């Protein structure tokens, strides 16, 4: 008598499994920290609170006064408490809807969405930064403690930082994480949306492997850090064409239709029109174009519906040329078949959003960080589906964390609060479905998806997880050399021992031959068979990797010349059934020396003398113009005209020192008559060149950085 | 700020000098305009010469000045100006110093920290509560700066809600008390803190120690910080950050090479 269940993410993510055996959340309680919810929605409700954690106002005002919080108040059987901790005079509803949305009513589409734990109450904690993030920090240790004191099972931590370090964020906030953990409190947060070093530019070049960005504090070792996957499925306002209503590989002529900075936008639910000129220059017309001419994005005269250059890309880009007056456009295998029926033919934008299948399905999100922690730890731990990529992920594995920890508590019923909140973790990831990048039909690295996309069915069902020497869900090796051994350990929480057979998939970095540049697509190097092994019921067993990985290094080592990635994944496999007690466990090692990579770029003056050029480098003007706003590892410094009739009152500012101004006044990197620049610099007060400062183009983290001169005899 | 017939009266506060923030000259002065900028250059018998077309108001007996309304000129266009024994100069527009009623006062806030000025944390929080608890609102603020409140007098409180804890720490009270009234009718509230400096420590032993082995840390006092082993240098134990002076000892819950990096300036 219920709408039927939106199970777009439900069905890949398998939570039904898990629903069928009791585990729905509740008495469980997630609190989500961030930006504002709304505690009056349909879906923010729950079916019988005689079970639930927290039963009433006076309950929740009970706990309040024994934590010792006198802020904040219960708002109903769903929302039990809200506070607003950045207090002087929705962006956060989906994650509450995503964690523990559960809804009477149908929504847009006839259907009612369910969140991964919908019987769980919630915690809202309004938390966000200003001006200086940090100053933010104080007020997300105060939520982090309230939602431990009052109570939650689970932590929804919306912070981030760009490139994180495992071992060495901030004091603080990295402690009452620990005390969290220490709860019993499962800690979420989203990897991050930057996604490699240079991602607004170019793929980053092949000798600069430091390239990832995951976020403080994701990066720490207590927090579960969620990358995103695209959504097989959308859901949003399409375009309709009548006279393709048969043609099925086109969603039954329902486009998926885009725009980017708002020109002139929609007029819904009218029968417009327009025909076909593909002669993107001058034709006939009377006013659809295929901007198969990548020329400049100038929409065409007065009526536009632009289409894609390349076939199948289904890229439908953001920014419309492959200021308004019109409207924007962009998808193409409707194009190439709309400029049928002779020529042109009538449509219209509807009002009420459809299902469609997704343009970018199952395919991981550009901007999900990616790459090592800056101190070189492999993150993110584990994918969901999902610039809010990632920040739609996480509440999926808080979700799942809740239905997990429902698990232990039942089946380890004596598990210690101390040690129930990794385990969670650990399930999680050893139990993740490793994803294959369906373009380049190849494993997708781990430094980008963890230890696989969330698999909430196998965590609750099978009784094992895998781990490293570290003991965690993950190996981080470190430096590897020609021959990789490492321990793997397997934990069987079943009361029938288990035997899996186990093999090795190995991985580097693709790197593009023509450009030298990554691809940021992986390479399966070799997959090397390692045998079997029984996992005893309530034990564990050790089993020892080895790969020669000998025969790689000359190719790798030419393409990678200052190290590259070794990585990929244990998987263990049911012994006599193939698709039982599916289990992995991801490494990632690094042939080189990783603590030394280079820090700063390679100056700009040395690389003009080796034809070479800079990542950020803008090879612009004349020959040999080093324009100071570059960027470009070098030295600045300040210039001042000689004037013969009057005194100069006016610097003329910076310049990179070694270049001049020329006839048409560009600043040109000049060489004396043996060839080379000259740095040098004249302190006489004069403000024009006496000193020099070092500006630089910085490929990782740096610190203790400082300038000292010395003689050159010295 | 009164009138005396047609008045335009501006009387500064006594600038209660004593001191090196005590004042030794202050000036009324309006910015006229000519050829369209409110400064003009003087072609001097050395060189150029630059300057604002600064016309002075003169001090009147009655202490007070006098801003006669005239021409194009308004009082966005004039200033009072102040400057200190050691030679800092402070200015204002009368507009903004007039933006405060007669029955206001004014509060300002700020970090007093014992470093120069613009190595300085510049950025933080706070808020103000009234005599019964709630929150202000309707905040107004003075001569631009938004950590300069305008209130109606009264006894107030206010609290440091947040500044850079990865930069500084906090060294007075973080909730404080001022009343604001007809004579002591500008209150200035600080929040003393010290600067926070790093060190990166390394302890890097000639020879791998055995498998288990706890490497720490001693502090001034007996205090004990834990290093943890770094996994691309496996000899090289000094992990933590935390900055002051140390010794290291090595339990298993023999040697030395001990290093610390003075690393900071984000
Ligand atoms: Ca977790
Ligand atoms: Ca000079």
């Amino acid at each position: 008598s219920l709408p039927p269940v939106n199970t777009d993410i439900h069905d890949w993510v398998k939570t039904k499994g898990a629903w069928d055996k009791g585990y729905k959340g509740q008495g469980k309680v997630v609190a989500v920290i961030d930006t504002g919810i709304d505690p009056a929605h349909q879906s923010m409700r729950i079916s019988d609170v005689s079970t639930a954690k927290v039963k009433s106002k006076e309950d929740m005002l009970a706990r309040q006064k024994a934590a010792g919080i006198n802020y904040g108040s219960w708002i109903n059987d769903k929302v039990v408490f809200a506070h607003n901790y950045v207090e002087n005079s929705s962006a956060g509803m989906h994650v509450t809807g995503i964690v523990a949305g559960n809804s009477k009513e149908a929504a847009a589409t006839g259907e009612r969405f369910l969140g991964i734990a919908p019987e769980a109450q919630v915690m809202f904690m309004r938390v966000f930064a200003n001006d200086v993030m940090g100053s933010a920090e104080s007020l997300f240790i105060k939520a982090i403690e309230d939602a431990v004191a009052l109570g939650a099972d689970v932590i929804n931590l919306s912070l981030g930082t760009a490139n994180g370090a495992q071992l060495s964020g901030s004091k603080p906030l990295m402690e009452a994480i620990e005390k969290a953990k220490k709860a019993g409190v499962s800690v979420v947060v989203a990897a991050g949306n930057e996604r490699v070093y240079g991602s607004d530019h170019d793929d980053p070049l092949a000798t600069n492997p430091d390239y990832g960005l995951v976020g403080s504090p994701s990066t720490g070792r207590t927090p579960t850090s969620v990358a995103a996957i695209n959504s097989k499925w959308v859901i949003q306002r399409l375009m309709t064409v009548e006279e393709l209503e048969k043609r099925a590989d086109l969603n039954h002529g329902k486009a998926i239709y885009s725009e980017s900075v708002d020109f002139k936008n929609i007029k819904d639910s009218l029968g417009y029109d327009k025909s076909h000129q593909f002669a993107y220059v001058k034709e006939s017309t009377d006013a659809q174009d295929v901007k198969g001419k990548i020329a400049l994005i100038e929409r065409d005269p007065n009526k536009y519906d632009e289409m894609i250059a390349l076939a199948k890309k289904h890229g439908a880009l953001g920014v419309l040329i492959f200021i308004p007056s019109a409207f924007i456009s962009h998808e193409f295998g409707k194009a190439m078949s709309q400029l049928n029926g002779n020529g042109t033919g009538s449509l219209e934008f509807d009002s009420v959003v459809s299902k469609a299948p997704s343009q970018k399905g199952n395919e991981m999100n550009h901007f999900s960080n990616w790459g090592l922690t800056s101190d070189g730890y492999l993150k993110p731990d584990i994918t969901a589906p999902g610039q809010t990529g990632t920040a739609m992920a996480s509440p999926q594995i808080a979700g799942a964390s809740l239905l997990v920890k429902q698990y232990l508590e039942k089946t380890q019923p004596n598990l210690p609060k101390e040690k129930i909140a990794d385990i969670v973790k650990n399930l999680l990831m050893s139990n993740a479905q490793i994803h294959v990048n369906p373009e380049t039909k190849t494993t997708t690295s781990p430094r980008q998806q963890g230890a696989g996309l969330l698999n909430i069915d196998g965590a609750v069902t099978s009784g094992l997880y895998v781990t490293g020497k570290d003991n965690y869900g993950s190996i981080s090796l470190g430096n590897i050399t020609d021959t990789m051994t490492f321990d793997v350990t397997v934990h069987n929480l079943s009361n029938k021992d288990k035997t899996l057979r186990y093999d090795t998939e190995l991985l580097t970095d693709h790197v593009d031959p023509q450009k030298g540049r990554f691809t940021l697509t992986s390479r399966s190097l070799k997959t090397y068979q390692g045998g079997e092994v029984t996992v005893p019921a309530n034990g564990k067993v050790t089993v020892r990797v080895t790969m020669d990985v000998s025969q790689f290094t000359k190719e790798l080592t030419k393409q990678m010349p200052n190290g590259y990635y070794l990585e990929g994944f244990v998987r263990f496999r049911d012994s006599q059934d193939d698709q039982l007690n599916r289990v992995n466990i991801p490494f990632v090692g690094f042939k080189g020396q990783f603590e030394n990579l280079a820090v700063a770029e390679e100056s700009i003056y040395r690389l003009k003398s080796q034809g070479k050029t800079g990542f950020y480098f803008d090879e612009s003007g004349p020959k040999d113009d080093i324009y100071v706003g570059k960027h470009f590892t070098g030295l600045v410094t300040l210039g001042s005209e000689t004037n013969v009739s009057t005194k100069t009152i006016s610097d003329n500012g910076l310049h990179t020192l070694g270049t001049f101004k020329n006839a048409d006044g560009k600043f040109i990197l000049e060489k004396n008559a043996q060839g080379n620049p000259v740095l040098a610099i004249s302190p006489n007060g004069d403000n024009n060149q006496d000193f020099a400062a070092f500006k630089g183009v910085f490929l990782r983290k740096y610190q203790g950085l400082k300038a000292s001169v010395y003689h050159a005899s010295d | 700020f009164d009138t005396i017939n047609g008045v335009d009266h501006f009387t500064p506060d006594k600038t209660k000098a004593l001191g090196s923030s005590g004042i030794v000259r202050e000036e009324v002065f309006y910015l006229a305009k000519k050829n369209g900028r409110k400064f003009d250059v003087t072609e001097g018998k050395d060189g150029i010469t630059v300057s604002d077309n600064k016309v002075y108001i003169p001090k009147n007996p009655d202490g007070s000045y006098t801003i006669s309304k005239r021409d194009g000129v308004t009082l966005s266009d004039y200033y009072y100006l102040v400057e200190d024994r050691a030679g800092n100069v402070s200015f204002a527009t009368l507009r903004d110093l007039k933006a405060v009623g007669k029955d206001k006062a004014v509060v300002n806030f700020g970090l007093d920290l014992p470093v120069p000025e613009d190595k300085q944390i510049v950025n933080f929080t706070y808020l103000v509560r009234d005599a019964d608890g709630k929150p202000i609102e309707n905040l107004e603020y003075y001569n631009n700066s938004g950590n300069s409140l305008i209130l109606p007098y009264g006894k107030y409180t206010v609290e440091l809600l947040t500044y850079d804890t990865n930069a500084a720490k906090l060294e007075s009270d973080k909730i404080v008390s001022f009343t604001l009234s007809a004579d002591n009718n500008f209150q200035q509230v600080t929040f003393k803190m010290t600067m926070l400096a790093t060190s990166q420590i390394t302890a890097h032993f000639d020879h791998l120690l055995p498998e288990g082995s706890r490497v720490s840390l001693k502090t001034a006092q007996g205090q004990l910080i834990p290093l943890e082993q770094s996994l691309y240098v496996p000899k090289a134990y000094g992990k933590t950050v935390q900055e002051g002076t140390y010794e290291v000892v090595v339990s298993l819950p023999p040697n030395e090479v001990h290093e610390l990096s003075l690393r900071l300036v984000k």
